[PDB]
RNA sequence: CCCCC
RNA sequence: CUAUUAAAAUCACC
RNA sequence: GGGGAUGUGAUUUUAAUAG
RNA sequence: CCCCC
RNA sequence: CUAUUAAAAUCACC
RNA sequence: GGGGAUGUGAUUUUAAUAG
């Protein structure tokens, strides 16, 4: 009955996060911990053309990017916690991100560290120039 | 690479170790190691709190070690060793919750039936040390092993399972031999049970005596032989042989079956251990006996051997007297020997072919009272210990019936008996139906001989002249006494002594 | 859903027979079904070649006709005509090529002991007629079924089958019983056995005698008894019973275990057979003595237990009078019926339970030798014919030695025997370790008769006042005769007879 | 496995007659000894006009009459036995058979008990008058 | 046309029965069934080894016959009966193999915790008569009667399992009452499991006595009363009462956990008997307590209700005399009477409601410690037998350890225990909790008597005039040690002592 | 589920 | 309106 | 591969059948 | 098959 | 030609 | 409804991969 999910090689990594009381900070020590990263992410098959916006409602990637969708790289919507925004609402749910292909080895990781610059919609400090 | 089933972590983690508290080099996890060798991640932290079962089957006991004695022996050794032999056999549960790929001993049977049953127990590494633990198990899958499942609810502490194991060792094998011979059919998992009750070492010698030690006690580091082992709980050098290693094929029980008809009731521990002695003795003693080998001497060995020989020249001189026969046929004579010198009757030898005296005396014989009946009609013929299908009327045997068990006659194979008496000689099942033609032989003591002159005998069966007056002669009295306790001597050996039927003490009793 | 397993078509076509060719209306296939009746299209010819498998499985003989036997029996008749039991069981080859869905039987094997292998054969359905032909076969899948796989290649047609079947209970019950009794453990495969074997019908007389006609033959349509039945291929009218009818839960082995460990090697036909014969011997007899029920005279009945009596007279009046004992206690007396009337002795019954005999003199016994060892210090003690565990040293017993298999004496439950003689007694199994205290009671006649009037009788067993002298008069001379015949007749039917070490036939010389 | 052929109210006269050595007088037995007769046969949908022969290739019945398939009232067929014609050949088997609606309750036995006229081809006693 | 499931013909046959041995109309097989009458049909032969189970589900007990007595008995009959309750559950497994439609007695189980196995067994028609005989059976079907698996292999005969019945019934029961309450919760398979050991008749006298016969032998048809019964096999009139008729819904365990949460472990025979008694007791007796029902005497009810006056005299005088208390508050005195008649002490009196006195002396009371800790600081507050949650300080109690089982008290509700003197109190479960302000009372004698003047007491416990010298007068020391028997009678009854923390002897031995 | 193979 | 099957549901027992 | 089955009653209803 | 519900 | 996985078959043990 | 699984080796072959 129902349709499995998640692979074997996620559970530690999603139990541990799904009984933690801050699930980013305890992300983050079980990587530094010598931890392995969350696999099983939705990679979207785009052409790598278009802009380079961090959080879109499309695809819009650039060439050193990669586009997921964006819950499948939300800590709280992989672990099924309360969402620390206020109103309990997921920005990347319902969305497409963009992880830098260098990052692109642990996207849920890169944004839960990352943070987007409101005037222009991209990476701060990766893609951002409006300083 | 190449590894071995030996030591093989069971558990089910999906990872490796740490580079500390990871015994060898397969067993550290892959996030370390870097070049053929392992690198310190600081950051990582070692387990505490895992638990890994650690695969007992695949041991190898080949060394060659100066002082230390070889468990597994040759045939020859294991043929010379033959009152020590216990079969052995066990059965296993597999290790089913938190590790898979292990067997543990779950029941174990002897040659003895004694079936002993113990907790599912392994050896489980833990971050400080191996814990000899009670572990999950579940008992192997099929109907053949559907016996076995009442069993899992039973069972014992190991301590007192090696306790029990070290007594009945004892009990068995205290008046018959110096060591321990265990009959495997495969030693694959005997030598993994072997692991929880078997201790080795040098060679030692029992406290508070001199025999060989075969027993040792944890509880003080103190070595015994059979006879002083009271609370000893390992076995310290036992020997065994692997008998599928003769050139066997198939099961246990294909094997057995073409040779015995007596044992049975297959995947039970103990018969499958008694099934193993069995085919081990077939194999070793039921094709020929061999004279070359000899045995040390357990105990009334020697009076056995003389009161066999004190009997034997009484009733086959007695019988020649009371009946005045012209010709005699010794069937099964291995040597040119007569039961009495003198004699006038005319002596005939026969035997299989000729044993070891190549004089012309002797003759060749297979004897069978289907092909052989009518051939030695006129005479007497003496079978003494010679085991035919049927004995003809005019017989004087003995035959040692193979139903009384003793230290002298162990079991052997198809109902028959291994009687060790200074030779191994392997005898076919007894039955009555050979003595059919023949009666018992009355106990009777017979005495010609001249007389000098003390509690009287006032027994009728003295034939003497010392008995025709009122009162028997003290040489004769005690010489009756002698003779009494000789026949009593061999009738409690398992031997039976049979007559013709028209023997009568009458016609000794005529001579005077 | 009520339909059966007898006679269920296994063949593999898909579209069942036309409206002629069909044996039942469930046989003919949808396509010409037509409001619960058939119709005959005129497209559809009727298949003329097709080899169709019939299931002969699921037979059910609860048949009531009047002049016809019942094969199924009541426990009553099965009980009274014990040595008609023969056991029987069936290993089974699954139909796999052409048909599925039927067993065949493979080996056929009996409480005789022998095992009959026969080429898988069914019922094939043909259009012109049923033939009786080989087919497919497999082994059933599984481990404990591994030793049937060398079988499928080995086994005679069901012709040579038969006649080894009926030449079998033929030499087996010939001078047993007029009958035969097969005890099965689960009818149903047993009965799809038995349908290539058995044809039943009326009660039918021998050709060539008067008795019960046992076996029939096809090629001459003539029945004939156990005797004149050479050749015939056909048991003519078998009785059975089911013992898992008897309220038994799980299976033969499991239940025959629980009684008996003389028997194994399950799931083999013949041992199976064992098994079974075990079992019902156990339910039946083990239990206790039942003295309203009373079997036939086979042969040589009355003059052993004619003989027994007489020995008993002989032996303890002699004994008696030999040594003269305070009192004598007859342990295991149901009545007080005294062995010799005229002994100057104080005679005191002893038995467990007295058999309703309102004279209450014998006292309340349960004899064992580790609880009762003072019981009787002095005297003798009368054991004929009862079984303890050891006798005492001043004892005279009789024991019946269980392992002499005889036309009175059938194999009982766990090595015991079932001496069949008026009445069946249950007698355990016979261990030589009860006489360690005892000797064996030798050969002697004793008389007190005067006496007076082919060879004159040299012998010196005779014990009489009239064998003083030269020779011994004609009357002792033929009493010696009888009383030599009866003693060699009662210890040829396994009546082993025990003495105290004491006794002597000195003593009995003190009256002449 | 196998698709079932027969009643459970047949066992009984079925067994019986497949054990017996004369399974004729065995069934004639079975029903004098107050047996129920062989229940389960194929009774053809026939309009009840034709010639009246006892056994034929295709139904021929006249309206005291009834069609069976031959196989299905031979006791041998029924039984799977050998049958005591010569050769061993079902006459019944491969044929209809006619049997008198009066006798329409035991087919079976019908035709155990009568036979046909070989120059006639019909039921003597019942439908030949070539006397 | 109605039937009842009682004789229920449960066998597996279509058929029916010939019309002689068929025991009703319904059993004739519908062959001979003509116009509401049988026909002898001569053709049809009638069967002679059939076996037919027959149901023992459905009796009805409700006959009204002169002089046997009723086995269901009215509840005012069962509370006044309450010393010979014992509980009683069966669990039962299904016919299953040659006849489907019963159930049979597999578990039985009493208020004592004894659960007695039984082999499925059944009364199975034959041809000649009923046979109580083994029948094939299998446990119920679910996981709450998966414990009942095992117990099919365990078992006993019936025979040794009523004998063991009457044995256990009596061993409980011989010096409580003359009459066993088998306290049902569902009567229905209780009265089935009731044929089994349960016989009836006229009410009938022991032999070798004159109580009523409970026990009934069938070797010899002799009665027997609870003491006398020793291989009597047979309860001969069981009354009984069902639970269930109480108006209750739901399950057992539904009903009893409302009440109680000492037992549980249902569908274990005893669990569910004790489950039974403890709600019948429960409804019964927890309620409230009547005066209006007295009870027999067992035996030292007398000297118990006459020890704890002669200690209620003492302490209260006493503890009076050492303090010199103004005012005493008597909570929970049922009637206007004093301990100690003549006192300086001002005394009041309270209760729950006034008990049969209507006089204005006693006052209501409802006493917790929550509520009523500061109203009766002043003065002492005696509790002589009052269960209330706490006591205060300064209290002189008594109260009934129900730990202590004996001949008096019973098992009761919720670990509570019903102490059955004269009346039957239940008393609820003994806490050291409410003891926390006070100490035990140590044990003393005083007297202030006159005196008069042979075994020395040396004794210093003895507070009295003659103590203070060197030797007490025989007056005192007999009186001593008539109070000294008292009191252990009372301390071993189950009564506990409790005193005010500040309590001494001291000021005894001061007013002398 | 139980029995048979 | 009464009785008899069949089915379903609920309840208690196993 | 072959079977044999799947326990005991009570009370409401629903359709019917018979009266 | 075993355990949990 | 050597070694390493994967699969299959057979055999022995449980 | 939820899982966890389905034991130990040995020898031949078959494809491959690496050398
Ligand atoms: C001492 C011994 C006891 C006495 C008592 C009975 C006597 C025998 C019998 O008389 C039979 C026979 C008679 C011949 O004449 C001589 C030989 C025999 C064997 C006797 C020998 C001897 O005298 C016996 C044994
Ligand atoms: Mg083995
Ligand atoms: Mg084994
Ligand atoms: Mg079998
Ligand atoms: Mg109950
Ligand atoms: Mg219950
Ligand atoms: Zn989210
Ligand atoms: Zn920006
Ligand atoms: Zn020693
Ligand atoms: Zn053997
Ligand atoms: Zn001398
Ligand atoms: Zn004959
Ligand atoms: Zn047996
Ligand atoms: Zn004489
Ligand atoms: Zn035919
Ligand atoms: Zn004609
Ligand atoms: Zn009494
Ligand atoms: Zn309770
Ligand atoms: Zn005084």
């Amino acid at each position: 009955a129902g349709n499995a999910t998640e692979v074997p090689a996620n559970s530690t990594v999603l139990s541990f996060c799904a009984f933690a009381v801050d699930a980013a900070k305890a992300y983050k020590d079980y990587l530094a911990s010598g931890g392995q990263p969350i696999t099983n992410c939705v990679k979207m098959l785009c052409t790598h053309t278009g802009t380079g916006q961090a959080i879109t409602v499309t695809p819009e990637a650039n060439m050193d990017q990669e586009s997921f969708g964006g819950a499948s790289c939300c800590l709280y919507c992989r672990c099924h916690i309360d969402h620390p925004n206020p109103k309990g609402f997921c920005d990347l749910k319902g969305k497409y991100v963009q992880i830098p292909t260098t990052c692109a080895n642990d996207p849920v990781g890169f944004t839960l560290k990352n943070t987007v610059c409101t005037v222009c919609g991209m990476w701060k400090g990766y893609g951002c120039s409006c300083d | 690479e190449n590894v071995t089933g030996l030591f093989k972590d069971c558990s089910k983690v999906i990872t490796g170790l740490h580079p500390t508290q990871a015994p060898t080099h397969l067993s550290v996890d892959t996030k370390f190691k870097t070049e053929g060798l392992c690198v310190d991640i600081p950051g990582i932290p070692k387990d505490m709190t895992y638990r890994r079962l650690i695969s007992m089957m695949g041991f190898k006991m080949n060394y060659q070690v100066n002082g230390y004695p070889n468990m597994f022996i040759t045939r020859e050794e294991a043929i010379r060793h033959v009152r020590a032999w216990i079969g052995f056999d066990v059965e296993g549960c597999h290790a089913t919750r938190e590790a898979v790929g292990t067997n543990l001993p779950l029941q174990l049977g002897f040659s003895t039936g004694v079936n002993l049953v113990a907790v599912p127990t392994g050896y489980v590494d833990t971050p400080n040390n191996t814990d000899f633990s009670r572990v999950s198990a579940k008992p192997p899958p099929g109907d053949q092993f559907k016996h076995l499942i009442p069993l899992m609810y039973k069972g014992l502490p190991w301590n007192v399972v090696r306790i029990k194991i070290v007594q009945m060792l004892s009990d068995t094998l205290k008046n018959l031999s110096d060591r321990v011979v265990f009959v495997l059919w495969a030693h694959g998992f005997a030598l993994t049970s072997m692991k929880y009750f078997v201790k080795i070492g040098p060679e030692r010698t029992c406290c508070l005596c001199d025999r060989r030690a075969t027993c040792f006690s944890t509880a003080s580091d103190t070595y015994a032989c059979w006879h002083h082992s009271i609370g000893f709980d390992y076995v310290y050098n036992p020997f065994m042989i692997d008998v599928q290693q003769w050139g066997f094929t198939g099961n246990l029980q294909s094997n057995h079956d073409l040779y015995c008809q007596v044992h049975g009731n297959a995947h039970v521990a103990s018969c499958d251990a008694i099934m193993t002695r069995c085919l081990a003795v077939h194999e070793c003693f039921v094709k020929r006996v061999d004279w070359t080998i000899e045995y040390p001497i357990i105990g009334d060995e020697l009076k056995i051997n003389a009161a066999c020989r004190k009997v034997q020249h009484m009733v086959v001189k007695a019988a020649l007297l009371a009946d005045k026969f012209p010709v005699l046929h010794d069937i099964g004579n291995p040597k040119a020997i007569k039961c009495v010198p003198q004699a006038d009757v005319e002596w005939k030898f026969y035997d299989a072919q000729p044993c070891s005296d190549k004089a012309y005396k002797i003759e060749e014989l297979f004897y069978s009272y289907a092909t052989h009946s009518d051939k030695f009609t006129d005479g007497v013929c003496l079978f003494w210990n010679c085991n035919v299908d049927r004995y003809p009327a005019n017989s004087i045997v003995c035959r040692f019936d193979t139903r009384v068990l003793s230290n002298l006659n162990l079991p052997g194979c198809d109902g028959g008996s291994l009687y060790v008496n200074k030779h191994a000689f392997h005898t076919p099942a007894f039955d009555k139906s050979a003595f059919v033609n023949l009666k018992q032989l009355p106990f009777f003591y017979y005495s010609d001989s001249p007389c000098e002159s003390y509690v009287p005998l006032k027994s009728a069966t003295c034939i003497t002249r010392c008995n025709l007056g009122g009162a028997v002669c003290r040489h004769h009295a005690n010489e009756y006494r002698l003779y009494l306790d000789a026949y009593n001597m061999m009738i409690s050996a398992g031997f039976s002594l049979w007559v013709y039927k028209q023997f009568d003490t009458y016609n000794l009793w005529n001579t005077f």
